[PDB]
């Protein structure tokens, strides 16, 4: 309703670097406000892509960012007998960004390793990486939970289990209040998807560089399965945390599985060790169900709502004709000890292939009424396909079925506006929560601020 | 807190087999590599192998091959390595030992456990006093501790009274059987005067003599 | 008496002719003290209303172009007609309506494109066996059914690139098949092998000459190929006047929109054209999969028939599929692609088994209905398409077409036509709600208030700027 | 197999002392090193991984250095409790393989041995066997050496030698001396002698006694 759609402020990055990929808000020791921005095809040393990031301080005026500098060589370790390696061309370092307390969390899903001994070897797969940050004191740790050292044959007579060999870890991301890391892998196990936690506290800890295959023994992954409707169902893809049984003690997960059960799509909600809570089965194959997931409580109940995006979803329109536009899914967390049902609204896009759910971000309250609203990105949306961001304000019944504001891309055709959005920060702290939006097709990000409501 | 408690001392005949076992405690046996160490006094510290508790893969020294077998079972959070043909140079401590964070390091270690071969039967010792000769201001005596096994034995002075200024050797292995001794000292005015006697244990055979130190 | 054309005392011939089709003006000068212009045209005469002075527009409906249908689509270079007639005109007068008819025809021995597109990863190994006599096999069954077949080959596997593709050693990027015993190609996603000709022994010899590649991941890369086998007209070589099979045959799941990113790939499919002259995607490692949306825009732009001819433990997700991209069939494939013969004909048949008709550029203010006559002269009120037709059979649809009210525009044309046809029957409407006598009026008439007034139809009307 | 030469095998510094402790490597093994250390008659306890990381709660007194085949433990400001049993151990390669191993011992200044030396018991004799006994008490260095002497001639079978860990509260070592014989041959013979050499002395302590006699 209330965000500044004339006075913005632009953040720049390198040509081709897709600056604005991944963004978050960041407060250091001071609680000071920045942001954090992954440009996962930014130049690396040998002149190769292999991604980077960019703590950007605040400034109306916006501009230019310092890097956040990360060790992009590659490295080889030759120890009991073997030789581990890692590969960062293309790792795609950036691709997502989270921040908690004064630490960044920036990862590197498309990084490549392997192990070799004698004429085997595991084979060069992406395992994928993450980088921890305390830009404050300069600390540095890593954190790459599929890196093994069993050889080809191995899986191979094994069938396949436990193959962590092409994870992807750090694909999606998020940090628990408590500060666990979450990482989603949507190609662990032979392309089922999983999940590695573990304790920021316990990352940084137990890291040394040089070391490659280390042992963070408070961390926990997810499990593998022979349940075919799992197979290639990237269970990982998108990932966030919420509270939905009761019990405030305990953390649960949200996890995006897009191509779940041959592509139907699917979204669950786990425990802290990854048992099944509820499931969210997609309404149409190849919707891309579960691409987007948000946790936000919308109607002031104090209960949690789950948001899934299926920026895919076929409207069926005149004379037997499907139409492209994305659709958004509301579940209103019930009181007690309760499955979730049917959704309580569904929001369809309108801009044919504009992709309506492709991002969905809480606000925070935006107009100070006492609910809390959301931003939902349509990267291609909008009459000129350039992409849109439209604002819906919570409300007792759950959420307004038609928007509030609309935010036209300021940039040019392909910008992919909306492809990444973070909201619920008052960055320039006039006590109205603030929206960043990323547009890594033109590599920078915009910021709009919230103003009192006119 | 990470522990690994390893079994009892072990004491087995020449050409039979043993099976040690390593407990983890405070964490998850399946978690990392799990090594096995043997050490002697003169030969020294070596690598015997590893397995990964999670799969049951093992790696050995080739100079141990057909000799040591690693196993676990994660079920009971335990590891174990198999002993056979025992001779009398198997005869050592064994450890079992894990990495901190490095995967191929070896930072944390069990207590230990002793594995003696022989064929000796338990057997209890001779003691016998040692007076000196047919004169100076300070006194020594002794107390020989002969053919016992197996080991170990308390040997104290006027039953624990007699204690500051008193050598106790370390047992030695004499064919089959061990021997020790120990010395103290004292001043003239103190022996032969006050009575001295020899106190030695062997709870193996469960015989307590006592033999008192007579001049000459 | 008084009808709703007098009750509504109507100030202009214009007005008087919205008020109901029935109606009728008056322009002549003689006409009694109180007698109402606006009546029925025989009320009219009845008061010796000068026959010339009656404005009575009459709603009708003529034919321009009626070419019978063809008997044979052989022949010709597509002078054939299967839509008749092809061409009228419609006259309608405010909140009229007139009824006409259309016939459509499933035309016998019309020309034929069928391209074969192949999965060729390491499990259709053996179905690369099986279909080397089949391009002499399908010419002689088809040769059944039309004299002008033509038939290409393209094959696919997937993205070539990781996790997709095996990327070491060195050795199995040029072998993907190193670590076992044989030897197989590098990994393409899509490549054109043989553009559509009716010399069916070059598909023989092509398919013999073909093998396959080895990837990580069960579901293909078939949806890049369909795409880029739909978009690249001149290289597939479609030709206008033919039925276009496209035959998709696989034995595994396939990637779709969005599953690019697990290999770096965000960049939306663009729809376009990207095989070269070396006959390569070359997009394929820089664009992603493309979504059913896109596919289907594209199939149906370029008119592609597309066969799902999958194996059956596929065979329930790709009918899903079937079902949210309308005109596509499936085919159960053996595991060895053995019964795609029989198969290929079986979905042929069932192409041309339905004639559903499809409208174009109807104005707001037309709204149409149909009734529909299959089979045996069955008339199927409020139906606008046919089923369980076999070549060569006819259907006709009886249409009527109801304006509402009277546009700002007189002349517009809509389009009434088959899906998947070539032929059209145009419809050139215009709206007849003026009266001839306007066409003479007299402004700033000396009866009119003197000036004040314009002449027209007998009566005088307010000037402009009034 | 990668062999480890450490030494120095032993040393005798004092508190708040700052040693090191070299370890040398048949190839190069890149910092996949680590440090061990055995408290006296107890087990093992990791000091350090991959050359230089302190493992978990080891003081950083403690650090560690080197590269290629050449590292290096060094302990600034001994305490009391660093006296013990180090040793190094490369991971390099399989089999993993360890240091000949170095003890810190306490330095202290020298002292003769305290020479004792007591004939067989009635109660042995009497039994058909017969052992004289020799006791070297509180002397430093541990470097010493015993000779036995029957008739003024050297015997060398049948001697058992036993030594102590360096005592706690003087840091002086000690050592027995035992020779067995046979009642009848210990009594072919009337002269028994036991002769010190250490380093304190240039002439060999003496300690003899005659049978049939006293
Ligand atoms: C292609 O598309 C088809 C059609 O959608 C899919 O088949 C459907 O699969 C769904 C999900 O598995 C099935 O949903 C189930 O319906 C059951 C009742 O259906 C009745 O009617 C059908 C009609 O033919 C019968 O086949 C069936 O036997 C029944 O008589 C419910 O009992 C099931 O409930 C269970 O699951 C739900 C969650 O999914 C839980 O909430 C329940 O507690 C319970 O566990 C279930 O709802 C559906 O039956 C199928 N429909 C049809 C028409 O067959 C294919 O899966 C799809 N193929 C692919 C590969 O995509
Ligand atoms: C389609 O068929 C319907 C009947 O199913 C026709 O409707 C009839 O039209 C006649 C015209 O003379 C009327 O007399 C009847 O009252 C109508 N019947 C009903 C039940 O409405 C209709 O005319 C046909 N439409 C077309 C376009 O041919
Ligand atoms: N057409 C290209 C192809 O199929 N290449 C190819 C080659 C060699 C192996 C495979 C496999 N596919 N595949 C799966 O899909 C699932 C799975 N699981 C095991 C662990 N639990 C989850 C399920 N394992 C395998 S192994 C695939
Ligand atoms: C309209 O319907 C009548 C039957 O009521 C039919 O005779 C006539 O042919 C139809 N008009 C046209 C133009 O087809
Ligand atoms: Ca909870
Ligand atoms: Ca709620
Ligand atoms: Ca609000
Ligand atoms: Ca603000
Ligand atoms: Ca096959
Ligand atoms: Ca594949
Ligand atoms: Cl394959």
């Amino acid at each position: 309703l209330n965000l500044d759609p004339v006075q913005l402020t632009f953040y720049a990055g390198p040509n081709g670097s897709q600056f604005g990929f991944s963004l978050d808000f960041h407060k250091d020791s001071h609680g000071r406000v920045a942001i954090v921005v992954g440009a996962p095809r930014t130049l690396g040393p040998s002149q190769e892509e292999t991604g980077g990031v960019f703590l950007c301080p605040w400034r109306a005026e916006g501009g230019q960012c310092p890097s956040l500098l990360f060790d992009l060589r590659d490295e080889t370790r030759n120890v009991g007998s073997q030789t581990l390696q890692t590969f960062k061309a293309r790792q795609g370092l950036g691709a997502s960004v989270v921040s908690w307390s004064d630490v960044i969390v920036a990862c590197a899903p498309w990084q490549h390793w392997n192990v070799l001994e004698k004429t085997e070897e595991a084979e060069k797969t992406p395992v994928g990486s993450c980088f921890l940050a305390q830009p404050e004191s300069g600390r540095r740790a890593e954190y790459s939970p599929c890196r093994g050292n069993t050889l080809s044959r191995i899986y191979v007579e094994n069938d396949f289990s436990w193959d962590k060999r092409y994870c992807e870890a750090g694909f999606s991301s998020v940090v628990t209040q408590a500060g666990e890391l979450v990482l989603g892998a949507p190609g662990g196990y032979y392309f089922l998807g999983l999940l590695a936690q573990a304790p920021v506290a316990d990352i940084f800890s137990s890291y040394r560089p040089g070391i490659l295959l280390w042992h963070v023994s408070s961390q926990s992954l997810s499990f593998d399965s022979s349940n075919p409707e799992y197979f290639d169902g990237y269970w990982g893809y998108s990932v966030a945390v919420g509270e939905f049984d009761g019990d405030l003690n305990t953390t649960e997960y949200v996890v995006g599985a897009p191509t779940w059960s041959w592509t139907l799509g699917a979204v669950e909600i786990l425990d802290s060790y990854y048992q099944r809570l509820h499931r969210l089965r997609g309404e149409q194959m190849a919707s891309y169900f579960g691409h987007s997931v948000a946790v936000t409580d919308v109607n002031g109940d104090g209960r949690h709502d789950l948001l899934v995006g299926a920026p895919l979803y076929m409207e069926s329109r005149a004379d037997r004709k499907l139409a492209e536009v994305g659709r958004v899914y509301l579940f209103l967390q019930p009181r007690g000890p309760h499955a979730l049902g049917a959704p309580s609204l569904l929001l369809t896009g309108t801009q044919l292939y504009g992709r309506f759910g492709s991002a969905i971000a809480p606000l925070g309250d935006l107009d100070r009424d006492g609910y809390n609203d959301i931003a939902v990105a349509a990267p291609y949306g909008g009459p000129s396909g350039r992409g849109q961001v439209l604002v819906f304000l919570g409300q007792s019944e759950g959420l307004r079925s038609r928007p509030s504001q609309v935010l036209d891309s300021p940039f040019p055709t392909g910008s992919a506006f909306g492809f990444s959005l973070r909201g619920a920060v008052d960055i320039d702290d006039n006590g109205y929560p603030d929206l960043i939006v990323g547009a890594y097709g033109a590599n920078q990000v915009a910021v709009y601020r919230a103003q009192p409501v006119v | 807190e990470v522990q690994l408690q390893q079994s009892g001392a072990e004491l087995v005949k020449p050409g039979a087999s043993v099976k040690l076992s390593c407990t983890a405690s405070g964490f998850n046996i399946k978690d990392t590599y799990v090594h096995w160490v043997k050490q002697r006094p003169e030969q020294g510290l070596e690598w015997i192998g590893r397995i990964d508790p999670a799969n049951g893969y093992t790696k050995y020294d080739p100079k141990f091959q057909g000799k040591a077998t690693i196993t676990a079972d994660t079920s009971s959070n335990t590891a174990y390595l198999q002993l056979s043909s025992l001779t009398s140079e198997d005869t050592a401590v064994y450890y079992c030992v894990r990495p901190l964070y490095d995967y191929y390091a070896m930072d944390y270690w069990g207590q230990g456990t002793s594995v003696t071969v022989s064929s000796a039967k338990t057997t209890a010792p001779s003691v016998y006093p040692l007076a000196p000769v047919c004169t100076g201001s300070s006194v020594t005596l002794g107390c020989l501790v002969k053919g016992y096994f197996p080991e170990p034995v308390t040997l104290t002075w006027n039953s624990g009274s007699l204690s500051s200024g008193v050598h106790t050797f370390p047992a030695v292995l004499q064919s089959d059987l061990y021997t020790l001794s120990s010395s103290v000292t004292v001043t003239s005015s103190t022996w032969p005067s006050q009575s001295i006697t020899c106190n030695v244990a062997h709870p193996a055979s469960s015989t307590k003599v006592d033999k008192k130190i007579e001049p000459r | 008496g008084p009808n709703i054309c007098t009750t509504r005392g109507v100030s202009s011939c214009q007005q008087c002719l919205a008020v109901s089709p029935m109606c009728a003006w008056c322009s002549d000068e003689a006409l009694p003290l109180g007698s109402p212009r606006c009546d029925l045209k025989e009320n009219l005469l009845k008061d010796n209303c000068a026959p010339e002075s009656i404005e009575f527009p009459v709603s009708e409906a003529r034919v321009l172009e009626d070419r019978p249908l063809s008997d044979k689509g052989s022949g010709d270079s597509s002078q054939v007609t299967q839509v008749s007639p092809q061409r009228i005109a419609l006259r309608l007068r405010p909140d009229d309506s007139k009824n006409f008819s259309i016939q459509v025809r499933q035309v016998e021995d019309y020309p034929v494109d069928i391209y074969y597109l192949m999965d060729l990863s390491y499990s259709m190994k053996d179905d690369l066996w099986s279909i080397q006599n089949l391009g002499t096999k399908l010419a002689t069954q088809m040769r059944k059914l039309t004299s002008n077949l033509r038939i290409g080959f393209g094959a696919f596997v997937d993205k070539p690139v990781s996790p997709y593709m095996y990327i070491s050693p060195p050795e199995a990027l040029e072998n993907p098949c190193y670590d076992m015993k044989t030897t197989c190609l590098p990994m393409f996603g899509y490549k054109h092998v043989l553009t559509l000709t009716d010399q069916v022994t070059r598909f023989n010899e092509e398919v013999k000459k073909q093998s396959v590649s080895r990837n990580r991941d069960a579901p293909e890369g078939g949806f890049d190929a369909i795409m880029q086998a739909t978009v690249c007209d001149e290289k597939i070589g479609w030709r206008n006047d033919a039925s276009h099979l496209l035959v998709f045959t696989t034995d595994a799941k396939t990637h779709i929109a969005l599953d690019g990113r697990l290999a770096g790939i965000v960049q939306p499919n663009d729809g376009q054209c990207h095989v070269g002259s070396d006959n390569h995607y070359s997009a394929s490692t820089t664009m992603d999969y493309p979504s059913l949306g896109l596919m289907t825009e594209k199939l149906s732009q370029k008119n592609i028939n597309l066969i799902f001819a999958v194996t059956e433990n596929v065979v329930n997700l790709y009918q899903n599929y079937s079902e949210l991209i309308p005109g596509t069939t499936v085919g159960v494939l053996s595991m060895d692609s053995s019964n795609v013969l029989q198969l290929i004909v079986d979905a042929y048949g069932k192409i041309r088994s339905k004639v559903e008709l499809e409208v174009r550029d109807l104005p707001e203010e037309l709204s149409l209905s149909f009734n529909a006559t299959c089979l045996n002269n069955e008339v199927i009120p409020g139906l606008k398409s046919c089923m369980g037709l076999k070549i060569g059979d006819t259907v006709s649809f009886s249409i009527e077409a109801k304006v509402r009210g009277c546009p700002q525009e007189k002349e517009k044309s809509f389009t009434i036509k088959p899906v998947g046809f070539k032929d059209s029957l145009i419809v050139q409407v215009t709206f007849d709600c003026d009266c001839a006598c306007q066409a003479q009026a007299e402004p700033n008439s000396h009866r009119c208030n003197n000036g004040n007034g314009t002449f027209e139809c007998g009566v005088c009307r307010c000037g402009p700027g009034w | 197999d990668i062999l480890m030469t450490q030494s120095p095998s032993s040393m005798s510094v004092s508190l708040g002392d700052t040693v090191s402790i070299t370890c040398h490597a048949s190839q190069g093994i890149s910092s996949n090193i680590g440090w061990l250390q055995q408290k006296p008659g107890k087990s093992f306890m990791g000091l350090i991984y991959y050359g230089t990381n302190l493992v978990d709660g080891v003081p950083s007194r403690f650090s560690g250095s080197g590269s290629g085949a050449d590292y290096s433990l060094t302990i600034s400001s001994l305490d009391s409790e660093d006296f013990a049993d180090y040793y190094c151990v490369q991971y390099a390669q399989l089999p993993y393989t360890f240091g000949g191993g170095t003890k810190l011992e306490i330095k202290r200044a020298d002292a003769a041995p305290t020479v004792s030396i007591f004939p067989p018991s009635s109660e042995q004799l009497t039994s058909g066997g017969a052992s004289v006994v020799c006791f070297l008490n509180n002397f430093y260095p541990k470097d010493i050496n015993v000779k036995w002497k029957i008739d003024g001639s050297e015997r060398q079978n049948g001697v058992l030698n036993s030594w102590t860990d360096q005592d706690s509260k003087d840091s002086t070592y000690s050592m027995s001396s035992t020779l067995t014989l046979t009642k009848d041959e210990y009594e072919r013979h009337n002269s028994y002698t036991c002769e010190a050499t250490h380093k304190t002395s240039t002439s060999p302590i003496v300690k003899s006694f005659n049978r049939n006699e006293c």
